[PDB]
């Protein structure tokens, strides 16, 4: 509990979320977003977790057009457990609550989904999300102006052998 | 991305006004989503946000509207390592040999047979960060390697930053909140408020080096090619620390460009420099802002914004919806006269006719002249000294301009470029009766929707990036969330669209509804007040709890 939201949708499916605190606010956002975009978020979380090769094999690419395996190596490196924990520890109570509510709201939609607006119902990668998954997405976006632009370059960096 | 903020001295109503035209992907993890957030009494904000982020990224509130554009500041530095002559897995700092750290990650891989294999991969790290390789440019040999220090890896403030922006009252409060926290990773911020203030901030997370260190610490050849590369063998080239900065090693806020005016500010992904040409922003670190020639989108905006005439909401809207290919202004007049000089040339006839008939636009109804123009410009871009008037730092708004046709070699090369462009266009096999909207589309299920706009590099303010898929050009990015905010007496008036629609799922009622509208360029009210929301005949309500 603390998880309560009022949602109004206007034309074009634009949600207007009202709550008494950040936890309720997140609850509404995550639920509304899942109704429209559950499959997208699920896919991008697989990417940010470094599990693309696990679900899709080495031949495919992410939506950023990176090969699955190099993408996975990069995100496994970026989103190590120690890095996620330090990031979480640095978050204010308000932000922690927004994220907590968001994860609960998304998962609530997933429990109830019957395929009406969800094309990937039944896929193993469509699953309950955690606040750590939201952190993975945040950090992915955070480094888009930096090391994320060198993902392939980082994966390619190996010391020389005995060459001339 | 484009952004224009208009203040009390230039707006038709004497109040603030903001056009937000971010250019982002139409799919994936940076696909915008519209939402309005309210915690009654303390938070009331509407706009668009990114997947999985429970704050508004670009939006507006009761007295304020803000947006962002990708800046030109560096947000990382590369470090050239001097390797230990005895060991390529060791590197020298102040002549002392240090070992690289080895971090292994393990990845599961699904094989053809459907079973999982474990792959282990070593990531080498220096005191600066991970090593990176670009074969043929940033190698790892026996003499040198390159490491990358990303300033945003330590930016744990990013979510708090936008949550704080969401709570901002007016332009002054927004400035305070952003300068105090310094949590913005890699974008400019532009804003306008009801009182008629217009704000530009190049306030992001930027590596800090004191002025005295730049000459000695830069790698000259690499900096000359646009890479923030430093000498990683000298401890004096570590990012400088300043207690005023929110994060150790980043540039303090007082040293980053800010412009607060009552006329206008604009940005189209160039540096802070010509945000408003009446008050140039100069004298910053090269890691922050340089005086570099502005792109044609900014040149276009400034050509419509300069002067004394009042700016209406309609004016800013039409800057997007006109789909004017501004780069044609600099080259097409001279190109057409080359065409008239060469009417006996069989290989030029179709191109010259299409170019002469073209409306200089990227509208749905624009003719094949746009396609011919694009292919010519890709070749024109490669020629040396072909501008009649080359870039003039003294005239940064009006140069480069025209083709140097009076020079014999240029005339030959420009004619050849047009001949080759025409060949490429006619080889593609598309008919000549075909209009731009017949070519550029967004697929929705088995259907296609015609999409207006064109590449930002050709000076189309409504920037749309597309790629060949099947027989069409499939839109991948560009104009995305559109928001135009004014402040009449009753509350903020916001007008716009989400070009690709709310839902990425084909099953949703909101998969293509706004895309149909974007195609017709028919922007809509973004309802913000309870009254506006209540007036909507499509209104639906659900309350949830657990």
């Amino acid at each position: 509990t603390g998880l309560a939201a009022d949602i109004r949708w206007t034309a074009y499916g634009v949600p207007h979320i009202r709550a008494k605190d950040e936890r309720g606010l997140g609850y509404g956002i995550g639920y509304a977003y899942a109704r429209d975009n559950a499959c997208l978020l699920a896919e991008e979380i697989v990417t940010a977790r470094g599990e693309r090769a696990r679900y899709f094999g080495s031949e495919g690419k992410s939506s950023a057009e990176l090969d699955n395996l190099p993408s996975d190596i990069f995100y496994a490196w970026l989103n190590q457990p120690e890095a996620l924990q330090a990031f979480w520890q640095a978050q204010t109570p308000a932000v922690r609550q927004l994220l907590e509510g968001y994860a609960a709201g998304f998962n609530r939609f997933l429990r109830e989904a019957d395929g009406k607006t969800t094309s990937c119902l039944g896929q193993p990668w469509l699953r309950a999300i955690a606040t750590d998954d939201l952190l993975r997405l945040t950090r992915r976006w955070l480094v888009e102006g930096g090391v994320g632009q060198f993902a392939d370059a980082l994966v390619a960096a190996a010391p020389p052998g005995a060459e001339k | 991305s484009n952004a224009i903020a208009v203040g009390s001295e230039r707006s038709a109503d004497g109040k603030g006004m903001l056009l937000a035209n971010p250019h982002y992907p139409w799919n994936g993890a940076m696909r915008f989503y519209q939402m309005h957030l309210t915690i009654p009494g303390r938070l009331d904000v509407m706009g668009a946000s990114l997947p999985g982020l429970p704050v508004v990224n670009i939006g507006f509130s009761r007295h304020l509207a803000w947006t962002h554009t990708v800046d030109t500041s560096s947000h990382f530095t590369l470090y050239r390592l001097a390797l230990d002559p005895k060991d390529p897995r060791r590197y020298l700092v102040d002549g002392r040999s240090l070992p690289l750290e080895e971090k292994s990650v393990a990845i599961e891989v699904r094989g053809a047979d459907g079973k999982l294999s474990r792959v282990e991969h070593k990531v080498y790290q220096s005191i600066y960060g991970p090593l990176v390789v670009w074969p043929g440019k940033l190698d790892w040999n026996r003499s040198e390697a390159y490491a990358l220090r990303d300033a945003n890896l330590e930016n744990t403030r990013v979510l708090q930053q936008w949550y704080s922006i969401n709570q901002a009252s007016d332009v002054a409060d927004l400035r305070r909140r952003v300068e105090a926290l310094q949590g913005i990773p890699w974008v400019n911020t532009l804003a306008a408020d009801e009182q008629g203030n217009a704000l530009y901030m190049n306030q992001s997370v930027v590596p800090y080096l004191k002025p005295e260190l730049i000459p000695a610490c830069a790698i000259p050849q690499l900096v000359a090619e646009g890479l923030p590369a430093l000498q990683g063998q000298d401890s004096r080239c570590a990012w400088s620390r300043d207690p005023a900065a929110a994060q150790a090693g980043i540039t303090p806020a007082a040293q980053l460009p800010v412009l607060l005016r009552r006329d206008f500010v604009q940005n189209s992904n160039d540096s802070a420099w010509l945000t408003n040409p009446a008050s140039p922003l100069q004298g910053f670190s090269p890691l922050v802002s340089q005086e570099k020639p502005i792109g044609p989108r900014a040149r276009y905006a400034l050509s419509r914004l300069q002067g004394k005439q009042p700016l209406e909401a309609k004016t800013l809207e039409e800057m997007v919806t006109a789909n004017h290919v501004f780069s044609a202004d600099q080259v097409l007049p001279d190109l057409l006269r080359l065409c008239r000089d060469n009417q006996g040339e069989k290989s030029l006839a179709r191109a010259c006719a299409a170019l002469a008939q073209w409306d200089r636009g990227a509208n749905l109804d624009s003719g094949s002249g746009f396609v011919y123009f694009q292919r010519f410009m890709q070749r024109f871009a490669e020629l040396d000294g072909a501008w009649k008037e080359p870039f003039d730092a003294q005239r940064p708004l009006d140069t480069p301009q025209g083709i140097a046709l009076d020079r014999p070699q240029v005339a030959t090369q420009v004619r050849q470029a047009l001949a080759d462009a025409a060949a490429e266009v006619e080889k593609s096999g598309i008919p000549d009766g075909a209009r731009w909207g017949d070519l550029q589309v967004s697929t929705r299920g088995q259907e296609r929707i015609a999409i207006p706009g064109g590449d930002g590099h050709f000076g189309v303010y409504n920037a749309i990036q597309s790629v060949r898929k099947g027989d069409h050009l499939e839109v991948v990015g560009g104009t995305s969330y559109i928001q135009l905010v004014t402040f009449p007496e009753e509350g903020p008036k916001a007008r716009g669209l989400l070009a690709f629609s709310q839902s990425s799922d084909p099953r949703s009622p909101h998969y293509r509804d706004q895309t149909e509208l974007f195609s017709r360029q028919q922007w809509q009210t973004l309802p913000f007040s309870d009254r506006q929301i209540d007036a909507d005949p499509q209104l639906q309500r659900l309350s949830i709890r657990e």
